[PDB]
Protein backbone atom coordinates (compact mmCIF):
# COMPACT_ATOMS: atom_id res chain seq x y z
CA UNK A 1 0.00 0.00 0.00
CA UNK A 2 1.27 3.54 -0.66
CA UNK A 3 -1.02 5.19 1.44
CA UNK A 4 -1.28 2.80 4.44
CA UNK A 5 -3.29 2.46 7.50
CA UNK A 6 -1.83 5.11 9.58
CA UNK A 7 -0.01 4.71 13.17
CA UNK A 8 -1.52 5.42 15.91
CA UNK A 9 0.56 6.65 18.86
CA UNK A 10 -0.23 6.80 22.52
CA UNK A 11 0.89 7.79 25.58
CA UNK A 12 0.74 8.53 29.31
CA UNK A 13 0.67 12.49 29.78
CA UNK A 14 3.85 13.34 32.78
CA UNK A 15 2.54 14.00 35.92
CA UNK A 16 4.69 16.21 38.36
CA UNK A 17 6.08 15.40 41.93
CA UNK A 18 5.91 18.31 44.00
CA UNK A 19 8.30 21.08 42.82
CA UNK A 20 10.57 22.84 45.05
CA UNK A 21 9.76 25.94 46.82
CA UNK A 22 12.28 28.52 45.30
CA UNK A 23 12.70 28.87 41.54
CA UNK A 24 15.13 26.84 39.80
CA UNK A 25 15.66 26.75 35.85
CA UNK A 26 16.30 22.86 35.14
CA UNK A 27 13.47 20.46 33.89
CA UNK A 28 11.34 18.77 36.01
CA UNK A 29 12.24 14.93 36.36
CA UNK A 30 10.61 13.59 39.46
CA UNK A 31 7.73 12.24 38.43
CA UNK A 32 4.56 10.30 40.02
CA UNK A 33 4.40 6.79 38.55
CA UNK A 34 1.25 5.89 36.03
CA UNK A 35 0.06 3.34 34.10
CA UNK A 36 -2.86 2.93 31.81
CA UNK A 37 -5.71 0.13 30.96
CA UNK A 38 -8.50 0.02 28.46
CA UNK A 39 -10.43 -1.48 25.43
CA UNK A 40 -9.35 -1.15 21.79
CA UNK A 41 -11.65 -2.01 18.96
CA UNK A 42 -10.64 -2.40 15.36
CA UNK A 43 -12.96 -3.16 12.73
CA UNK A 44 -12.38 -4.10 8.63
CA UNK A 45 -14.60 -4.69 6.01
CA UNK A 46 -13.25 -7.03 3.63
CA UNK A 47 -14.19 -7.69 -0.23
CA UNK A 48 -14.01 -11.14 -1.54
CA UNK A 49 -14.27 -12.77 -4.60
CA UNK B 1 0.74 100.26 11.44
CA UNK B 2 0.93 98.81 8.15
CA UNK B 3 -1.29 95.94 9.62
CA UNK B 4 -5.25 95.78 9.56
CA UNK B 5 -6.46 97.05 13.01
CA UNK B 6 -9.88 97.32 14.45
CA UNK B 7 -10.15 100.95 16.18
CA UNK B 8 -12.43 101.45 19.12
CA UNK B 9 -13.99 103.74 20.87
CA UNK B 10 -15.51 103.70 24.50
CA UNK B 11 -18.26 102.01 23.45
CA UNK B 12 -16.75 99.35 21.38
CA UNK B 13 -14.96 95.90 22.52
CA UNK B 14 -12.59 93.52 20.63
CA UNK B 15 -13.01 89.30 21.02
CA UNK B 16 -11.03 86.36 19.18
CA UNK B 17 -11.13 82.82 19.57
CA UNK B 18 -7.95 79.97 19.06
CA UNK B 19 -7.74 76.38 18.80
CA UNK B 20 -4.64 74.44 19.79
CA UNK B 21 -2.79 72.45 17.88
CA UNK B 22 -2.30 68.66 18.78
CA UNK B 23 0.39 68.65 21.64
CA UNK B 24 1.38 65.68 24.13
CA UNK B 25 0.14 66.08 27.54
CA UNK B 26 2.84 67.19 29.68
CA UNK B 27 3.70 64.88 32.73
CA UNK B 28 2.12 65.51 35.86
CA UNK B 29 3.85 62.73 38.00
CA UNK B 30 7.05 60.95 39.06
CA UNK B 31 7.98 57.49 38.36
CA UNK B 32 8.51 54.68 41.26
CA UNK B 33 10.66 52.76 39.67
CA UNK B 34 14.45 53.54 38.42
CA UNK B 35 15.84 52.82 34.92
CA UNK B 36 18.02 50.47 36.14
CA UNK B 37 15.86 48.67 38.26
CA UNK B 38 13.23 47.23 36.15
CA UNK B 39 14.25 43.46 36.41
CA UNK B 40 12.85 40.71 38.94
CA UNK B 41 14.67 40.65 41.72
CA UNK B 42 14.23 36.92 42.58
CA UNK B 43 15.17 35.36 38.86
CA UNK B 44 18.90 35.05 37.33
CA UNK B 45 19.26 36.03 33.87
CA UNK B 46 20.25 33.52 31.13
CA UNK B 47 22.63 35.91 29.77
CA UNK B 48 26.27 35.86 30.64
CA UNK B 49 28.90 38.33 31.40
Amino acid sequence: LKHPPPQILIKNTPVPADPPTTFNQSKLNSFITQYSTGQVSVEIEWELQ
Amino acid sequence: EYFPSQMLRTGNNFQFTYTFEDVPFHSSYAHSQSLDRLMNPLIDQYLYY
